[PDB]
């Protein structure tokens, strides 16, 4: 529903971009050694 | 009482929040290397 | 028997100087002790003793731009104790959590943690006394001046410090041990630096104010001047902005 | 639509005390901005933006450097609010 | 026992340079082609030596500066997310950040190689971007917030007064540390020296190029889409001229 979660879009977004970056993060710490 | 409460707090116990600091800063400095 | 890198290096590359150059060598020759291990030695040995003078410069440097910007001695003085005072905290703080083995150090994450310290410091005690200073210029008497600074000034020195101890604390992930030790030990001295800068600046600005002309403002035509400057730059934005992206062009090329 | 010409140098006079400093007791209708009130021309743009931010006065830039007095910049706004 | 034998391998030229790295690779290459089809075939083969760590590092430090450049530019867009309540506001800045990172470290790179005939040391870029973005984050911060609390009368007057008012404060604390920073000059260290200028060149065309007019001109041009998650007026509700005195 568009009313409560255009409310909380701040920290919706805000946990996307954490998501992203913590997953490629995770990933780029993987490539050094092999 | 107008104000914002941290502020205030800060501004009433200036001195006191000063000279701690400082003996933090002298102990942290004068007990370790 | 050392490790590159550790001390136990720098312990053996020293004695084996010791050793070699303990006996004197037939005449007409001379003995050496080289290799990447003896280089960083005396690198490791010669940037402390540059650094010595790095500290008197660099402080010789802060007076004069504070007497610059500050076009007096008191507020200079009381803002080079803000930033002493902070830079002291952090120092020990984390001398302390590393010297009781509860956070790994380096002597790399410290040569850059007195830097980051410093700048942080710095840039936190001139926002809180130019923001009071701003309010003073303005009208407003010394209490209201100093709750506008508050208002105006705390959340985001807190905010930007809190950004910068996260940022440097993301440095834990990383691989090489250059960066990954600079994570725990910078982070816990950005929290330090803001802890000082958000209650002891605002306390000493709140004690000294109180005595005379002390934190009263000198440049306020300085405001005059970069009110210009934001009005060329909403009247002609399109040309500024065409003229600072050329220039930034220069370096990105 | 008949702003008064002591109206419109009361508007102008607290924006250009914010602008420059000159208390509104000297913003008279002869003054020069260049020669009387020493009021360079970066300046005068803050004062046109201001102008229209607050009351809504657009003054162009061509327009904008043939107000040599206070009275131009009056009698420009007055005839931009007759019609 | 018998089981190893080991080679000693001397380069031409310097073995730290971006040739001798490269090498490595290939005198691995070279030993595993020696063996092919031979009874030693199969045989594990380790190099170690100092253009080899030197390779190691090489390698490890691009992913380093990749995973602290992610880490950093996230942790800056979620705190000008979070204080101006504005996706592209905090875009913009993130942008600015790195357009002005990358023009810094061009213009170290201009001065000290092309210049001066100095390459960069290896660790320059790292200890550069470091101080770069924590300074950069403080400065934007600063100046965004007051932006924000002061567009209320107008975006343009908003954008005059925070210019006038934290505009002035920025450019101090960045003149500061800028001249601090280019104090390592004096260093015998060319390390010291080149991180010291590095930053130092950086915060100068930082503080009196991008945050100076860049990011004000984005604000301008942009006018309410500054603010977009954010209805915004360009200016209020005109005021009728007031009553004298
Ligand atoms: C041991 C050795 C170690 C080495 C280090 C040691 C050395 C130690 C000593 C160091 C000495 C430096 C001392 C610094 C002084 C500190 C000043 C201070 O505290 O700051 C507040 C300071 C207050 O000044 P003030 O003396 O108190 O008086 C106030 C005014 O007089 C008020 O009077 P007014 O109202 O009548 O009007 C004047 C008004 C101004 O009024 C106006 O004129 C308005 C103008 C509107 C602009 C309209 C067109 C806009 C064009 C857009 C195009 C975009 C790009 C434009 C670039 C700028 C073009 C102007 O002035 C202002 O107040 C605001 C000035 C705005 C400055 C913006 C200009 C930025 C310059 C950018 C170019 C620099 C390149 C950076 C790249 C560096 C690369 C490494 O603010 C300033 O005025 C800025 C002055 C200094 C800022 C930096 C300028 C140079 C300083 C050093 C930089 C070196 C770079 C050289 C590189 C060479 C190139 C190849
Ligand atoms: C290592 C990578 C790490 C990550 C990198 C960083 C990641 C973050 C990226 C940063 C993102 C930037 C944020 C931009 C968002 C702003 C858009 C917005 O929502 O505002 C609405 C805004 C609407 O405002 P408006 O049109 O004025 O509304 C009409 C008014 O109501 C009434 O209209 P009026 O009567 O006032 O008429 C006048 C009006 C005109 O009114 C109009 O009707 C114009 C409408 C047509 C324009 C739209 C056409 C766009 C078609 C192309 C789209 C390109 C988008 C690219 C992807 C997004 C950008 C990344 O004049 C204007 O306002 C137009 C000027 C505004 C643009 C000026 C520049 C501001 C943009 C910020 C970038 C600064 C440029 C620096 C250059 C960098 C050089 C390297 O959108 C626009 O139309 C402005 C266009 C913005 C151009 C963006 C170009 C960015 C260049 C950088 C790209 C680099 C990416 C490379 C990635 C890596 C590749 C290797
Ligand atoms: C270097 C790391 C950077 C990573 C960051 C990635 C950036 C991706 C940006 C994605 C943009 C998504 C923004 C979501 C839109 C939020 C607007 C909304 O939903 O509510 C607004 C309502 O306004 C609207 O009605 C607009 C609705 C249209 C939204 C459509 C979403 C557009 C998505 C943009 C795509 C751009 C993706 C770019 C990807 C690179 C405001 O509500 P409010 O006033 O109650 O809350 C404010 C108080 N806190
Ligand atoms: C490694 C550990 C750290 C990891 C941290 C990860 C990243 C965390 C990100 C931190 C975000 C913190 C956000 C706080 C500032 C956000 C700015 C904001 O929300 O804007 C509002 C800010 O609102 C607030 O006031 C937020 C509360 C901040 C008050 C600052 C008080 C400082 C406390 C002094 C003691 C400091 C001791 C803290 C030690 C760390 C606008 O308020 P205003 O303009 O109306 O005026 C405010 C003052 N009247
Ligand atoms: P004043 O006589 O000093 O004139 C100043 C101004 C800046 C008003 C100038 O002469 C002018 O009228 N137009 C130039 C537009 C401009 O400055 N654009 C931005 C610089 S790229």
């Amino acid at each position: 529903m568009i009313g409560t979660l255009k409310r909380a879009w701040i920290p919706l977004l805000i946990l996307v971009v954490v998501a992203i970056a913590g997953f490629t993060v995770q990933r780029i710490r993987t490539f050094f050694g092999s | 009482a107008a104000r914002p409460f941290i502020p205030r707090m800060i501004r009433t116990f200036a001195v006191p929040i000063i000279l701690g600091w400082l003996v933090t800063i002298a102990v942290l400095n004068v007990t370790v290397p | 028997a050392g490790n590159q890198g550790e001390s136990l290096a720098n312990e053996s590359v020293e004695a084996v100087k010791t050793i070699v150059e303990r006996l004197a060598p037939p005449p007409g020759v001379k003995v050496y002790v080289t290799g990447s291990a003896a280089l960083v030695a005396d690198q490791q040995q010669a940037g402390d003793r540059s650094l010595q003078v790095i500290e008197a410069v660099t402080f010789t440097v802060i007076i004069v731009m504070l007497l610059l910007v500050y076009r007096s001695i008191i507020t200079s003085a009381i803002m080079l104790t803000m930033v002493v005072l902070g830079l002291l905290a952090t120092r020990g703080g984390v001398a302390f959590l590393g010297f009781h083995r509860i956070i790994g150090l380096s002597t790399f994450a410290t040569n850059l943690l007195v830097v980051l310290a410093i700048a942080a410091a710095t840039d936190y005690a001139i926002f809180l006394i130019g923001r009071y200073q701003e309010a003073r210029g303005l009208g407003q008497d010394r209490e209201s001046a100093y709750y506008t600074m508050f208002g105006g000034t705390a959340h985001v020195v807190l905010g930007s410090g809190l950004t910068i101890a996260g940022a440097t604390f993301c440095l834990s992930f990383t691989r090489l041990p250059y960066f990954q030790t600079l994570g725990v030990p910078l982070a816990i001295g950005m929290v330090i630096v803001v802890a000082a800068a958000l209650t002891l600046g605002p306390a000493i600005i709140a004690v000294t104010s109180r005595f005379g002309k002390l934190l009263e403002p000198k440049r306020m035509a300085r405001v005059r001047g970069w009110r210009k400057v934001g009005a060329a730059i909403v009247r002609w934005p399109g040309p500024i902005l065409v003229g600072a992206v050329a220039l930034a062009l220069v370096g990105l090329l | 639509m008949a702003a008064t010409q002591e109206e419109i140098i009361a508007g102008l006079a607290e924006i250009i005390e914010e602008v420059t400093g000159i208390e509104p007791s000297e913003v008279t209708p002869e003054k020069s901005f260049v020669d009387d009130l020493d009021i360079d021309s970066l300046s005068m743009v803050e004062i046109a933006v201001q102008t229209e931010d607050k009351y809504g006065v657009k003054i162009p830039d061509e327009d904008l450097a043939g107000l040599r007095t206070v009275g131009d910049v009056v009698a420009y706004i007055q005839k931009l609010e007759e019609e | 026992d018998g089981h190893a034998v080991r080679f000693i391998i001397s380069h031409e030229g310097d073995p730290m340079s971006q040739a001798g790295i490269a090498r490595i690779a290939k005198i691995k290459t070279a030993a595993k082609e020696a063996i092919k089809g031979t009874p030693l075939e199969g045989s594990a083969i380790y190099l170690g030596g100092t253009a080899a760590m030197f390779k190691d590092l090489s390698d490890g430090n691009t992913y380093d500066l990749m995973i602290a450049g992610i880490s950093a530019l996230c942790l800056i867009f979620i705190i000008m997310l979070i204080t101006t309540r504005s996706v592209v506001a905090a875009a913009v800045i993130v942008g600015t950040v790195v357009l002005s990172l990358g023009a810094s470290f061009g213009l170290s790179v201009l001065i000290w190689q092309h210049i001066l005939g100095i390459e960069l040391h290896w660790l320059v870029l790292a200890m550069a971007v470091i101080i770069l973005l924590a300074v950069g984050a403080d400065y934007n911060l600063l100046l965004v917030a007051r932006l924000k609390e002061e567009i209320h009368a107008g975006i343009n007057t908003g954008i005059i007064r925070a210019m006038g008012g934290s505009g002035s404060v920025v450019t101090a604390a960045g003149l500061v540390f800028a001249f601090t920073m280019m104090s390592f000059a004096v260093s015998e260290l060319t390390v010291m020296a080149q991180v010291g200028t590095t930053i130092g060149m950086g915060l100068l065309f930082d503080t009196l190029i991008v945050r100076s007019f860049m990011t004000p001109s984005i604000a301008a041009l942009l006018g309410k889409w500054f603010w977009w998650p954010q209805v915004v007026r360009q200016r209020p509700i005109p005021q009728p001229w007031p009553s004298p005195a």
